């Protein structure tokens, strides 16, 4: 026995954890981004990169706390703590934003670590490796949105923020700077986050309410036993069912679980592709014909053109606050208002 | 017998020992005044 | 249906693990506690404390404004307050 | 042999290609009035002045829109929540320009999904099922009725109901953010919870079963040839999918019971979307999402900006600016 | 199969399929190149990032003259 | 300084506690 | 010289069809408004 | 336009009877195990 | 020409949910 | 081995965490945060 | 010409190295330790 | 309205070329039996 | 040159939609 | 219920290319007077 | 796009000769 194989024999044995190969890239990158966020979010603040509060220390709570990005003065620094911003000082690289990118990109190998994972189990039990395949989605959506998107524009200071407030700034300054609700992409990802969810109620209610009477009890979840060979509900009368309810039904249950795979992790890489051209302000902003009819015609009203206004107010009445390294000082009669408000 | 300490075990603890940590650290906190 | 590591019912229910934890939970608790009320939280990561956040009479954000002199504004902005 | 016992009969036929019911005598004429009124205002309505204050919005294709713009405009603010039929307008003409055509097709419609779900119990009913699959779908209709009745009830007009649009949906999300700071709103928050889970547990779900199929054709052919309608045996092996998720995770972080798992995905989304269905019900009546604007100030006084105070920026963008020529006075208190 | 003037010429080059080297053989010094271009990419990158920054390396467009 | 050891003191206390109750069964 | 061994006939069955022309056709529902722009 | 109304109220009317009376026809007798 | 080509997509889809309801490949038992 | 029965175990636990909470909504309207 | 980033370049790649050294180290003491019997 | 006018041919193949590629496939299926 | 723009999709339809029509019977006579 | 008078049709590869020529050369004439 | 369009045409002709004499289908004696 090689020590090599003697390595194995102890990283794959059967124990309440298993571990793996996987496991020496995994739980530590998992637990180091885990623990940077709650480190963070309780003890370190925002003050000198972004002009926030940002921890339980300084009174924020659950929902205002975040680790948040570096300034944009950092550029897409690596912001590594033995670099040459921090220069080892690890109070510094707390204050410049270090335990952002130490998530960022712990968190990324985490996942990657956590998809070999789902390989490696899957290789050990036998089963096909279709739950690695499926967690693509989240992985594409990762990299799209905190490193790609960023990596675009001027630094890390325009990526997430990792916090509940912070990432519903997040949402808010892609409605207003990117149009993103009406970017195709982001349409798809909708409908296959709503799809998902709609499969996922669906296909449960169904099997609940199409079960076999295979007990006595009025709870059914006794009358179910593992190793039963038989379907624990009728495919048959719930085909049924939803025929004659909805017009079309599933009459095949490895096409209805393939199905269930396929709606919500292809629209996850949907809208992670749209987030790639917002990297590049490659956005589905306007539509041309709109502009020059409502441009000639001041009678032409749409809510395509109501929606612009509003991010128009959202850019305005934003912008000196969430990108402070501009400057920017924008007097009250710049400010676009409506009338009265 | 049961063994003690195993892989279980660390990672338990990796995890227990700083909440209970931070939780006593937020505690404290409440009665900051400003 | 086991791995052989001892249930966890079995663990929480003996006596032998409450008499280390009665012990163990609360020093933790109070150790993080005094992280806080001792002041070496602010120390330690360099969040500024409710008194330090402007000088007297600023209401202008000590934003780090360069990449590689970043530590230095920093350093410069603290002693604003000193 | 009797009339109305045969009418009874040919009703709640198990044998009708589309079940009818006693829900669906009227849910079939409220549907069709809905969805022949949509696609016809849709394609051709006159602009429609939504917020009363005659400045008129256009929402149909011949109008100047694409399937992205156009949308079936909300009634008049000058009308409120007054019923407006068609028989209560002078003309055909005056109807289409305050908005006659929205309070027929969402009457119509709320009407017709109610006994939509009705028909799902009734159906249930008439082949020997369980019958709660219709309280599944109460979580979408109670969120349809919430965007396009309960909300204009609240806030005093149909003007602030849901257009029904795709770029109107967007216009009425920004507006809702500005006004409730949904985003801060923990009903809300549990409906991302319930889509974003609800989507998680479909793949999860999707790729185990998936991932076990049982070995039963060829590289060749489709592995979905492999299970045949009604048959009696199990398609996938659930004691090998629990085997690798357990250890994906933990023992008993894993179902082994099939039922408790599918009574887990029925539940999970539908709890979610009951909550933010709540949301904004309950927003309606102007109980609003947290407001933390200020609560971080210094020992001196100066506010402390947090992320929250950011978004207030962004609420006040949209405040200022939306229906931008309908406020004479200060405050938007509806 | 046809043969060709050509394929008999070439044969030998496929002729070996499923041929193996004993155990390990060259993989330790298969990873001793992997991590020597590991530090090497690494370098690459972070003089790129501007994280490793060298005496005469100015990592600008006015290194174009 | 000296925040440093009152931090640490319930620690490496609660650590010696533990050390004293289970060397026995750890040995086994 | 022998014919090819490795030809294998190809089907769509019905569903697919439907499906296939449902997802092109909302696709298209969908993306034309950017195309026309 | 009264023309109008009075159709719809007589189409409404009438639909929602047959709603009524349906169900009054001895609807929990139908479904296929035990009819009482 | 737009206007045209949207409701001729549209009216594709209704005939295509006509086909697949009622000239649907009929579910057929084991 | 068994002795504490794990029903008390619960309850003194349960009791513990509605403590922690409580004080954490307490702090909410006191202090740092509270917006005054 | 050995600026102080190529320094601090160096000291990360050390504490790498000891970090992964380290880590395989002792996941080779353990395993050679607690083998499974065949 | 000005729109591209090359949209009207892009929308008709993206209609036409994927819709005939799964016609061709379904009814030379249908004709094996 | 100022030609008629619908030329483009006149002659694209003219040659695809016939094609199409041929290249169907055809394939489905070769596979029985 | 199935319906005798159905019959398989049939187009043959030379068939095939006589109409696709037909419909090229038919296109390549005409377009010129599309185009206009 | 004419000169792209009749080039075009011209150059499926092309192909279909090619398909049309090369493979062919062959003529046979019985
Ligand atoms: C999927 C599987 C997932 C698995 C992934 C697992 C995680 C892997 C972790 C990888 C970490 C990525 C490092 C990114 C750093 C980066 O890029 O950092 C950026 C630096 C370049 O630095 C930037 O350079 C910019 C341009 O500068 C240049 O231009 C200026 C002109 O004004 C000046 O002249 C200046 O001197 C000159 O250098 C600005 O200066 C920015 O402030 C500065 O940040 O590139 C460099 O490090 C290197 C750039 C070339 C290498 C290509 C990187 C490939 C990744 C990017 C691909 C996405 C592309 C996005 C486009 C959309
Ligand atoms: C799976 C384990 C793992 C992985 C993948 C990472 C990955 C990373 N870490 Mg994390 N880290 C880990 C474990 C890990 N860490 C652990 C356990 C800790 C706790 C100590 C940390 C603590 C930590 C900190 C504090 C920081 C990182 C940082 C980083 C990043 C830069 C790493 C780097 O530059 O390496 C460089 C080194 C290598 C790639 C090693 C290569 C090995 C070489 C080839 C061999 C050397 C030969 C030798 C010297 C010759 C011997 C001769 C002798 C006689 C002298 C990267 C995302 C930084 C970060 O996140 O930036 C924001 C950062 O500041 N890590
Ligand atoms: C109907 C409403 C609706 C719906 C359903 C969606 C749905 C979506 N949006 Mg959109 N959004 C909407 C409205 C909506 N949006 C509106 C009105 C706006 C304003 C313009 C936006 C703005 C918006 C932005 C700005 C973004 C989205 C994004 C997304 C996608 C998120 C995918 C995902 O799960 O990310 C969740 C994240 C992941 C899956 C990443 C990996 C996560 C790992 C696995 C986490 C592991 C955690 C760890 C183990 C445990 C942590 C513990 C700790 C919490 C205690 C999804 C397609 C994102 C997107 O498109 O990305 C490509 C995005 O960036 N949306
Ligand atoms: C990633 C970001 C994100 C995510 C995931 C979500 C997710 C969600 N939001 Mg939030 N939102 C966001 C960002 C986000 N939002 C932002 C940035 C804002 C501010 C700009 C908002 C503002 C906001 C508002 C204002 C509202 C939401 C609502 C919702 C929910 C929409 C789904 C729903 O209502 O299903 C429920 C299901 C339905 C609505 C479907 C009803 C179906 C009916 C019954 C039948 C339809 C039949 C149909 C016409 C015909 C079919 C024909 C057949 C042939 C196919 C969901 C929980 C909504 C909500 O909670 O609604 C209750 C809501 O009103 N959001
Ligand atoms: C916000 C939404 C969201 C979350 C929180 C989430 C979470 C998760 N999904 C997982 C799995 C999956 N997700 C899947 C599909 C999806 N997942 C989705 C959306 C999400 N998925 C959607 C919408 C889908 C549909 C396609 C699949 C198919 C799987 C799985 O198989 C897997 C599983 O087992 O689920 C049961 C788990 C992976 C565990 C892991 O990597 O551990 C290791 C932990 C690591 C590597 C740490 C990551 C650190 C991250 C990247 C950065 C730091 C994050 C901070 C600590 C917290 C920030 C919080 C603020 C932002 C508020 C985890 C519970
Ligand atoms: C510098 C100095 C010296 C410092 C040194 C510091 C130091 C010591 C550092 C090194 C640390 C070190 C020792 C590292 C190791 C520590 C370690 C082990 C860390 C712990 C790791 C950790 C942090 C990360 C893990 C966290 C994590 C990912 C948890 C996620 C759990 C989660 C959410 C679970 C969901 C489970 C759930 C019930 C989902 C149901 C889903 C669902 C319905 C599935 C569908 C389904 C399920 C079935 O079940 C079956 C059957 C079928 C059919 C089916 O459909
Ligand atoms: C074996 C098990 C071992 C343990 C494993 C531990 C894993 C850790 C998991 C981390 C969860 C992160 C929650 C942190 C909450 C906290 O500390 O708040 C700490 C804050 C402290 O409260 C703040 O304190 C400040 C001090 O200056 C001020 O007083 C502020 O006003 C006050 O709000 O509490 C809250 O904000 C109020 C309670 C919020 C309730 C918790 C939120 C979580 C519940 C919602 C669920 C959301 C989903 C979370 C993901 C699950
Ligand atoms: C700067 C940071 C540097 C980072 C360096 C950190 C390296 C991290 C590696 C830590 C690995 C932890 C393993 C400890 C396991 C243990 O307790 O077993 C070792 C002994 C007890 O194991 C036992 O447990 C065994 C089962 S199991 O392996 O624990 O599953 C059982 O077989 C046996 O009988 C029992 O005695
Ligand atoms: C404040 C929130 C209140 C929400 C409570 C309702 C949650 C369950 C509803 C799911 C609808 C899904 C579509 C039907 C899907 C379906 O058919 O379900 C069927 C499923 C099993 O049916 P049985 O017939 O076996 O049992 C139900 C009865 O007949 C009693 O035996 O029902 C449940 O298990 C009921 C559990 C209630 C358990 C107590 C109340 C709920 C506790 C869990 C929620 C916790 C807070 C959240
Ligand atoms: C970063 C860093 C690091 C690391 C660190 C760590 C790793 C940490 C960890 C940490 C941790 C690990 C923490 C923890 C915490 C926790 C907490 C804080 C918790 C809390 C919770 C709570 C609050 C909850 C509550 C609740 C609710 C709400 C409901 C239900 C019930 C309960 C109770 C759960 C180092 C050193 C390397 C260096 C560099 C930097
Ligand atoms: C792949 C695994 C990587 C592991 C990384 C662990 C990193 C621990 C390093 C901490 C050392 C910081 C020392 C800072 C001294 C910097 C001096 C200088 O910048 O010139
Ligand atoms: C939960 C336990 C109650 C939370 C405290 C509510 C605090 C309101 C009164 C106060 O703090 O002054
Ligand atoms: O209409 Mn629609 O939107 Ca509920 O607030 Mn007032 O009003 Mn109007 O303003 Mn803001
Ligand atoms: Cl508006
Ligand atoms: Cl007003
Ligand atoms: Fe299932």
């Amino acid at each position: 026995r090689g020590w090599f194989d003697i390595l194995d024999d102890w990283l794959k044995r059967d124990r309440f954890v298993f571990v793996g190969w996987s496991g020496i890239l995994l739980f530590p990158c998992a637990y180091l981004a885990l623990g940077g966020w709650l480190t963070g979010t309780t003890f370190v603040t925002s003050w000198y990169t972004h002009g926030l509060a940002s921890s339980y220390l300084e009174g924020c709570n659950f929902l205002t706390v975040a680790v948040s990005t570096p300034a944009n003065s950092m550029g897409h620094s690596l912001l590594l703590l033995w670099g040459p911003e921090a220069q080892g000082d690890f109070t510094r690289w707390c204050q410049l934003g270090g335990l952002w990118t130490f998530i960022a990109l712990h968190g990324a190998f985490g996942l990657i670590g956590f998809m070999l994972r789902q390989f490696e189990i899957a290789r050990l039990v036998g089963v096909r490796p279709y739950n690695a395949i499926a967690f693509s989605a989240p992985i594409a959506v990762f990299v799209s949105v905190f490193l790609i998107y960023p990596l675009g524009q001027s630094s890390w200071f325009f990526a997430p923020s990792f916090g509940v407030a912070a990432i519903f700034r997040f949402l808010l300054f892609f409605q207003g700077f990117h149009n993103w609700t009406l970017n195709p992409f982001h349409m798809m990802g909708v409908a296959g986050v709503l799809g998902g969810a709609l499969l996922c109620a669906i296909h449960g209610a169904t099997v609940e309410n199409t079960l076999f009477q295979d007990g006595e009890g009025a709870s059914t979840f006794r009358a179910f036993n593992p190793t039963q060979a038989e379907e624990t509900y009728s495919m048959v009368t719930a085909n049924r069912f939803w025929s004659q309810i909805f017009g079309i039904a599933f009459s095949n249950k490895r096409w209805l679980h393939f199905f269930m795979l396929f709606v919500p992790v292809t629209g996850l890489w949907m809208s992670a592709i749209g987030v790639v051209g917002l990297a590049l302000n490659l956005r589905s902003y306007d539509f041309i014909s709109q502009e020059i009819r409502a441009a000639e015609d001041p009678e032409f009203e749409t809510f395509y053109t109501k929606n612009l206004l509003l991010n128009e107010g959202i850019r305005a009445w934003m912008a000196p606050q969430d990108q402070p390294h501009e400057n920017f000082v924008f007097p009250e009669e710049v400010l676009p208002r409506g009338n009265a408000l | 017998s049961y063994p003690i300490f195993t892989v279980r075990w660390v990672a338990v603890h990796t995890l227990a020992v700083p909440t209970i940590f931070f939780l006593g650290a937020i505690a404290a906190m409440q009665f900051i005044q400003r | 249906g086991t791995t052989g590591e001892r249930p966890f019912s079995d663990i929480i229910t003996s006596v032998r693990y409450w008499v280390i934890h009665s012990i163990t939970i609360p020093a933790l608790f109070i150790a993080g506690w005094l992280f806080v009320s001792t002041g070496l939280a602010y120390d330690v990561f360099g969040t500024p404390r409710p008194d330090s956040y402007y000088a007297q009479e600023q209401r202008s954000i000590p934003l780090v404004t360069d990449r590689f002199e970043a530590k230095q504004q920093v350093e410069t902005f603290l002693e604003q307050l000193k | 042999a009797n009339l109305w016992e045969r009418f009874c009969n040919w009703v709640t036929s198990t044998d009708n290609r589309l079940y009818v019911g006693w829900f669906g005598v009227i849910m079939i004429p409220t549907l069709l009035a809905a969805t022949i009124c949509f696609v016809i205002a849709f394609i051709a309505a006159p602009p429609v002045d939504i917020d009363g204050i005659r400045e008129p919005v256009s929402g149909s294709l011949l109008y100047g829109n694409n399937i992205i713009t156009g949308a079936v405009v909300p009634s008049s603010n000058a009308i409120g929540l007054h019923f407006y039929p068609i028989w209560e307008a002078a003309s055909l003409d005056e109807w289409l320009y305050n908005g006659g055509p929205y309070q027929l097709i969402i009457f119509h419609f709320l009407l017709g999904a109610s006994c939509y779900m009705g028909r799902q119990w009734e159906l249930s009913y008439r082949l020997g099922m369980r019958p709660w699959i219709c309280v599944a779908y109460s979580a979408p209709l109670a969120s349809a009725f919430a965007v396009f009745l309960i909300y204009p009830i609240g806030q005093g007009s149909f003007s602030d109901g849901m257009p029904l649009g795709i770029s109107g949906t967007f216009n009425f999300m920004i507006v809702f953010q500005a006004e409730h700071n949904i985003l801060m709103h923990p009903f809300h928050q549990l409906g991302v919870a319930g889509v974003f889970g609800g989507a998680l547990f479909c793949a999860m779900h999707g790729s185990l079963v998936t991932s076990s199929l049982i070995r039963e054709t060829t590289e060749t052919e489709s592995a979905n040839y492999g299970y045949k309608f009604g048959q009696e045996e199990e398609t996938y092996n659930i004691v090998a999918a629990h085997g690798y998720f357990g250890r994906l995770i933990f023992q008993y972080a894993s179902f082994n019971n099939s039922r408790s798992l599918h009574f887990f995905l029925a539940a999970w989304p539908v709890v979610g979307v009951w909550f933010t269905a709540l949301g904004i019900s309950t927003m309606a009546f102007n109980l609003n999402g947290f407001n933390f604007n200020h609560s971080v100030i210094d020992a001196k006084g100066n506010v402390i900006n947090t992320w929250a105070d950011i978004i207030n920026r962004a609420n006040l963008g949209m405040e200022v600016m939306h229906e931008r020529n309908a406020h004479n006075f200060p405050l938007d208190l509806a | 199969a046809r043969r060709t003037w050509l394929g008999d010429i070439l044969r030998p080059l496929n002729s070996e399929y499923g041929k193996v080297a004993p155990g390990w053989g060259t993989t330790p010094l298969m990873a001793v190149f992997m991590g020597l271009f590991l530090v090497f990419l690494l370098i690459i990158l972070e003089i790129y990032n501007s994280t490793l920054i060298l005496d005469g390396v100015n990592v600008s467009w006015k290194a174009l003259g | 300084d000296w925040r440093v050891l009152v931090v640490l003191l319930p620690v490496l206390l609660a650590a010696g506690w533990a050390v004293r109750n289970i060397l026995p069964y750890a040995v086994k | 010289m022998e014919p090819n061994p490795n030809r294998q006939p190809v089907e769509l069955n019905r569903t697919s069809l439907y499906l296939g022309l449902l997802l092109i056709l909302v696709l298209a529902l969908l993306f034309s408004s950017y195309f026309f722009n | 336009m009264e023309t109008l109304k009075i159709t719809v109220y007589i189409v409404v009317t009438f639909f929602v009877l047959l709603f009524v009376f349906g169900f009054l026809s001895g609807d929990p007798a139908r479904n296929p195990k035990r009819k009482d | 020409m737009e206007t045209i080509t949207y409701v001729f997509i549209f009216a594709c889809i209704i005939a295509l949910f006509f086909f697949a309801i009622f000239f649907r490949e009929p579910p057929r038992i084991t | 081995g068994g002795r504490i029965p794990l029903w008390i175990v619960a309850t003194v636990a349960g009791m513990g965490v509605i403590v922690i909470v409580g004080l954490f909504f307490y702090g909410a309207y006191a202090g740092l945060g509270s917006s005054l | 010409t050995i600026t102080p980033s190529l320094k601090g370049f160096f000291i990360g790649l050390l504490s790498g190295a000891v970090v992964l050294g380290l880590t395989f180290a002792v996941l080779i003491a353990i395993s050679q330790i607690d083998k499974v019997q065949r | 309205m000005e729109v591209n006018q090359l949209g009207l041919i892009a929308t008709a193949l993206f209609v036409l070329v994927p819709s005939v590629f799964l016609i061709i496939l379904y009814v030379q299926t249908e004709s094996q039996q």
